[PDB]
RNA sequence: GCCCUUCGGGGCAUUUGGUCAAUUUGAAACGAUACAGAGAAGAUUAGCAUGGCCCCUGCACUAAGGAUGACACGCUACUCAAAGAGACGCUACCAAUU
RNA sequence: GUAAAAAA
């Protein structure tokens, strides 16, 4: 919560900056969908 | 194969007690007394 | 003594597993290991092990 | 304190690494297979129903063979004979599948806690 | 892909997708479903309801 | 260059290789400092395991150790009712002390 | 205090 702050301060005056808190061996689940399993096409059409 | 069908008196003579132990208690639950002495058979057993 | 456990707690579930009719709710089965270990600590006391039900 | 647990899902036996070989594990050992020779069997079926008559036949030898088919000192005292009936103990021994109870065990702990 | 046979489960994804009106989507996970559990007769009455 | 020649000619030998030698911007890691701070339902703690997108030391990828090496301790509707008993429910709202 | 930016 500390830290939320001092950043949206940071914003709000004006530097944005990447606060990254991306340890040593931790994947980055926002940056892909981990171990993506698409479901299995059907009859159905889904594209819509 | 098509399913076993199963009475509730089936469902019955398998539901199983929930255990209480005389020496574990890995919660620190708090339990009545007379359920801390039910499994007990000391106070089944007969002396002739 | 550790393996000696593993194995024996994966015996008694298997058969459990194998003895529950189809249908039967299946949730609670590690409530018998439970019972098991009770069980072994009453006969290393000698205490007459008799679960009500 | 959930720290110390069991174990609902025990480890699932993986494919090995596929790379280049670098690192030692196996040393070579026995590395001739023995067969079994003339004399030592193994490749020698006859039939089942050879074998048949030569398990009867072993076994019958076996049955036939068991069966056999080809004022005083001591008078002073106050308890007497308290002996007899107890040497005749010994006629078969019994296996008894209770350890608690066998025989062996009570040898074992009349030995050993005095 | 855990619990390949479980009708909770796929009770669960189907009425994620029809809640969410991917009607498509949960008609391709009810076929997928009665393919994979033909004789649990949930999946088949949440199919033809 | 050498050799052969019948003086026209012919022969011998045949395609290397490691992104430069250049340190900011294609990836080294401690220590110091700051801070906090060690499992088992009262206190103190011998450990042995379990699972892997956590590893370290070790020849050990068939020891052992690393705090029992650590992690573990959040979260918590969803295969889902039925019976019978009520409901100014579903409309209106109403004329004498002496 | 040795092993993770009038409630030692």
């Amino acid at each position: 919560l500390a830290a939320l702050q001092k950043r949206r301060e940071l914003k709000t005056a004006g530097i944005n900056i990447k606060i990254t808190t991306r340890k040593k061996g931790q994947m980055d689940y926002n940056a892909d969908i981990p171990f993506e399993k698409k479901p299995a096409p059907g009859f159905y059409d889904t594209t819509e | 194969s098509p399913p076993r069908k199963l009475t509730a008196e089936d469902q019955e003579a398998w539901r199983i007690p929930p255990p209480v132990s005389m020496w574990k208690n890995p919660k620190g639950f708090t339990i009545p007394l007379d359920k801390r002495l039910a499994a007990d058979g000391r106070q089944l057993q007969e002396v002739q | 003594e550790s393996h000696f456990d593993l194995e024996l707690r994966a015996s008694v579930m298997a058969d459990l597993m194998d003895m529950m009719p189809e249908g039967i709710k299946q949730s609670k089965v590690n409530t018998v290991l439970q019972h098991l270990s009770e069980a072994w600590r009453c006969w290393k006391s000698n205490i007459p092990w008799k679960v009500p039900g | 304190t959930t720290a110390h647990r069991p174990t609902f899902d025990p480890a699932r036996g993986k494919e090995a690494l596929r790379g280049p070989a670098y690192h030692q594990r196996l040393l070579p050992a026995y590395t001739t297979l023995k067969f079994r020779q003339p004399g030592q069997g193994g490749a020698a079926d006859k039939s089942t129903r050879d074998l048949r008559a030569e398990l009867e036949a072993a076994e019958a030898a076996h049955y036939a063979k068991l069966k056999g088919a080809p004022r005083r000192w001591d008078e002073d005292v106050v308890f007497k004979n308290q002996a007899r009936g107890t040497e005749d103990k010994g006629k078969r021994k019994e296996f008894v599948n209770d350890l608690l109870r066998s025989d062996f065990h009570k040898r074992f702990m009349s030995k050993y806690v005095r | 892909d855990v619990h390949p046979n479980n009708t909770q489960l796929w009770i669960r994804y189907i009425e994620a997708e029809l809640k969410n009106r991917n009607i498509n989507h949960a008609r391709n996970l009810l076929d997928r479903a009665v393919t994979r559990l033909p004789r649990v007769s949930k999946l088949w009455y949440k199919y033809v309801y």
